[PDB]
RNA sequence: UUUUU
């Protein structure tokens, strides 16, 4: 039923990794200070 | 007619196990695992946990339908671990974008080989565990996108989102377009027709699909009702489930014969050690109003205020100096100091997730949130308090259903921290106790397929050489549910005979006349030929999937987007991503109303042809759908203005403006490589310039979970 | 009087 992706690729541009980003580490910086929280 | 069957394999005093087998197939029992566990756990799994793990271990699709507080994520973690061990790729899809960010955070913390892929952000897109949104997966499936070539599992989270008349169609598109050699894990809330979904999966991609259904919750709930006028809570239902009609009658008699209110109840709750608390309201003004009304009470300790200072300081240090002086930051800081906070869709998206982090930590002890804090978002509380019961849905003004009540009330009760959860309900105006008994006793809802036809569907399926719109119409869940009432359309043999004959015999063209009309419009305009093959004009429209692509492509080809500037083009494009209404109509200059009037003329020309071809469209809502309420805001923003300078020109919440700008950046991205289809180079880079002068200070900021 | 890519 479902054909191969080769025929899906034709007639349209491919899929690109627009707006690539990397972990700034801010979340780890905040978690580093979370030492005596009520939950932990 | 579909040929499936259910076997209902026995389960030992736990959940209910059933498997949908395709027609003539013998039920071979699940073989025990041979090897080592793919993922050990620090605790002891429950019955449905073990059953789902066993279903995954045998490379067979499984559906689990339970509560959110039951531990339904463990199965997906096991599937991801086992696919990692066997050197296979995984896909984890979520409906909401923020949910995707939180899921990526919590799964990078555990597996260490993951990748995020949404419209806005793409992190390490070479991994065996990709976290994506549903629309990115559908775009990949429609294009070549050779990333599912080596994938073995696909995990759908919150499968019940396929109940939206607006966005539940891409879900079915994604499910139908997937290959026949992949296995799925569907996660559900409690639904009546769990079996029918497994039957649909079995009929769809020739394989068994198990069903796990349980109603177990680790922490029992206790519901109360507070009549309008009185002191004290009336325990309607308890940890055993009986309705206790005497207290419902007592409360309703109080509300009848007798007929700061929230302040007193919150003080009562916080006096008898019932923290934390979630107060659910269905208007964003009421949340802020209640927070101001509680401003005169303090719950945090001296050290807790230092902690909230330390955690807020970095989050706003990421925000540059100019934005730290915004009114909202200084408005919210004292409230977070005292121990209270608000959560609604009008806040800045950075303050929202700051408050989410603070509530998860435990420093927020009374939150005032809207409906979409419980649906998703991974933090429970001890008490849930409803302030009203009526809500505006979008088309009328309506009471909360039992499904919504269960969803919001299930957030009360934390495993191991507290013995029981406390739920409080407020009734204020002639409850007329036919309803209120339904809310606290009924099941949640069945899930039904909407699956309306769209122009993008037809345009994409006419481009592919081996699939047609008729196939996707036939294989939809709508058709599957509409073939199921053969036992009861034929069984009317005992006037009503004419009626029952008509009804059953009639339907053969279900959503086929609409498809014919859409095709007729398409070949009338010029997107497809008479022989029904896509053209150059219709391949441009295939690259646009955020706004109305027909009218946008009509602009592209008529010559409306050239001889315009970049600022007044990206201001014109704002009419296609803003759909909320405002009290007042701003006044536009000639250089900002000419393009609007040409937009409206093109819309009228589109609608005339669309309505002379038997399609039921009224040419008042089509032109009223494009709302130029933010065109001057967008124009000012793409000139070098400040965010503070610009959120004073309209009575629209800042969060709404930020959402509109993010959607417009996405639409500009798609218009870039929709203009780079017809060899347009003067126009292609104008959209890129407009993209460059949007994302400058605060609308586009790094996520706290990312 | 909410909502969402
Ligand atoms: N059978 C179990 N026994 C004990 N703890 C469990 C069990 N199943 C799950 N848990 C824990 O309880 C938590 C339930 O919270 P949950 O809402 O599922 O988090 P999540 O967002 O799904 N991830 C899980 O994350 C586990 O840490």
């Amino acid at each position: 039923p479902i054909p191969d992706m080769s025929k899906f690729a034709t007639g349209i541009t491919p899929f690109e990794f627009e707006n690539m980003a990397e972990s700034t580490g801010m979340y780890l910086r905040i978690r580093s200070l979370l030492k005596n929280s009520p939950r932990n | 007619m579909p040929r499936v069957k259910v076997q209902s394999v026995e389960t030992v005093e736990g959940c209910t196990h059933e498997v949908a087998l395709p027609a003539e197939e013998d039920y071979l029992p699940l073989k025990p695992r041979v090897g080592k566990a793919a993922k050990e756990y620090p605790f002891i799994l429950d019955a449905f946990q073990r059953e789902a793990i066993q279903c995954v271990d045998n490379n067979q699709s499984v559906l689990v339908s339970a509560h959110t507080s039951a531990g339904k994520t463990v199965c997906a973690e096991y599937a991801i671990a086992l696919a990692l061990r066997e050197k296979q790729r995984v896909i984890f899809t979520s409906p909401i974008k923020a949910l995707s960010n939180q899921k990526y955070r919590e799964m990078y913390e555990e597996f260490q080989d993951v990748g995020l892929m949404t419209g806005d952000v793409t992190i390490n897109p070479t991994a065996s565990c990709l976290v994506m949104t549903t629309e990115i997966l559908r775009s990949m499936l429609y294009r070549g996108s050779e990333v599912m070539r080596e994938v073995a599992w696909v995990i759908f989270d919150e499968i019940h989102y396929m109940r939206d008349s607006e966005r539940g169609v891409v879900w079915e598109e994604t499910i139908i377009l997937l290959p026949d050699n992949v296995h799925y894990v569907f996660l559900s809330a409690t639904i009546p027709n769990a079996r029918q979904f497994a039957e649909w999966i079995c009929h769809l991609h020739k394989q068994p699909c198990h069903v796990i259904y349980t109603d177990y919750r680790p922490t029992p709930l206790q519901h109360y009702i507070f009549p309008a006028g009185g002191d004290g809570l009336h325990l309607v239902v308890d940890e055993n489930g009986d309705f206790r009609e005497d207290n419902f009658n007592t409360a309703m008699q109080v509300l009848r014969d007798a007929g700061s209110n929230v302040f007193k109840i919150v003080k009562m709750i916080m006096e008898r050690n019932f923290q934390p608390v979630i107060i659910f309201s269905f208007s964003k003004k009421d949340c802020e109003a209640y927070a101001l009304q509680m401003t005169k009470l303090d719950f945090n300790t001296d050290e807790e205020k230092k902690m909230v200072e330390e955690v807020f300081s970095n989050a706003i240090d990421c925000l540059s100096d100019e934005d730290k002086k915004l009114p909202q930051v200084e408005h919210v800081l004292p409230l977070l100091k005292r121990g209270i906070g608000i959560h609604h869709g009008g806040l800045l998206p950075i303050l929202k997730e700051t408050i989410e982090i603070l509530f998860s930590e435990g420093l927020i002890k009374a939150l005032f949130a809207t409906e979409t804090f419980a649906m998703g978002i991974n933090m429970p509380a001890r008490t849930v308090l409803f302030t009203n019961a009526r809500k505006f849905d979008g088309k009328d003004f309506r009471w909360i259903s039992s499904g919504e009540y269960i969803q919001m009330s299930g957030r009360a009760g934390r495993r191991g921290m507290d013995d029981r959860g406390i739920v409080i309900l407020m009734v204020d105006e002639k409850m007329s106790p036919t309803i209120g008994k339904q809310l606290l006793k009924g099941s949640a809802d069945p899930l039904n397929s909407a699956f309306h036809l769209t122009y993008n569907m037809v345009l994409n399926l006419l481009r592919v050489e081996e699939i047609n719109p008729e196939y996707m119409l036939e294989k939809s869940f709508y058709q599957f549910q509409h073939y199921r009432a053969i036992p009861g359309v034929v069984e009317k043999v005992k006037d009503i005979k004419s009626a029952k004959r008509e009804l059953k015999k009639a339907r053969t063209v279900l959503q086929m006349d609409e498809l014919k009309c859409r095709k007729r419009v398409l070949r009338r305009l010029g997107f497809a030929t008479s022989s029904d093959v896509i053209e150059m004009k219709g391949r441009v429209a295939c690259e646009i999937s955020s706004a109305d692509e027909l009218l946008l492509t009509e602009m592209m080809f008529n010559g409306l987007f050239n001889d315009l500037s970049a600022e007044q083009a990206t201001a014109l494009l704002s009419c296609f991503v803003f759909q909320e209404n405002s009290s007042e109509m701003p006044k536009l200059t000639e250089q900002l109303a000419g393009p609007l009037r040409q937009m409206q003329e093109c819309a009228k020309r589109i609608a005339k042809v669309s309505a002379e071809a038997k399609l039921e469209i009224d040419e008042e809502t089509y032109l009223s759908s494009f709302k130029p309420h933010l065109m001057d805001v967008v124009y000012t923003w793409a000139t070098g203005a400040t965010f503070a300078h610009i959120c004073k020109m309209t009575d629209v919440f800042e969060g709404s403006i930020i959402r509109c700008m993010r959607r417009l950046e996405e639409l500009l991205r798609q218009m870039c490589q929709a203009a780079k289809a017809i060899g347009n180079t003067e126009l292609e880079n104008k959209f890129a310039e407009g993209i460059t002068k949007i994302k400058r200070d605060i609308v586009f900021a790094a996520s706290l979970y990312l």
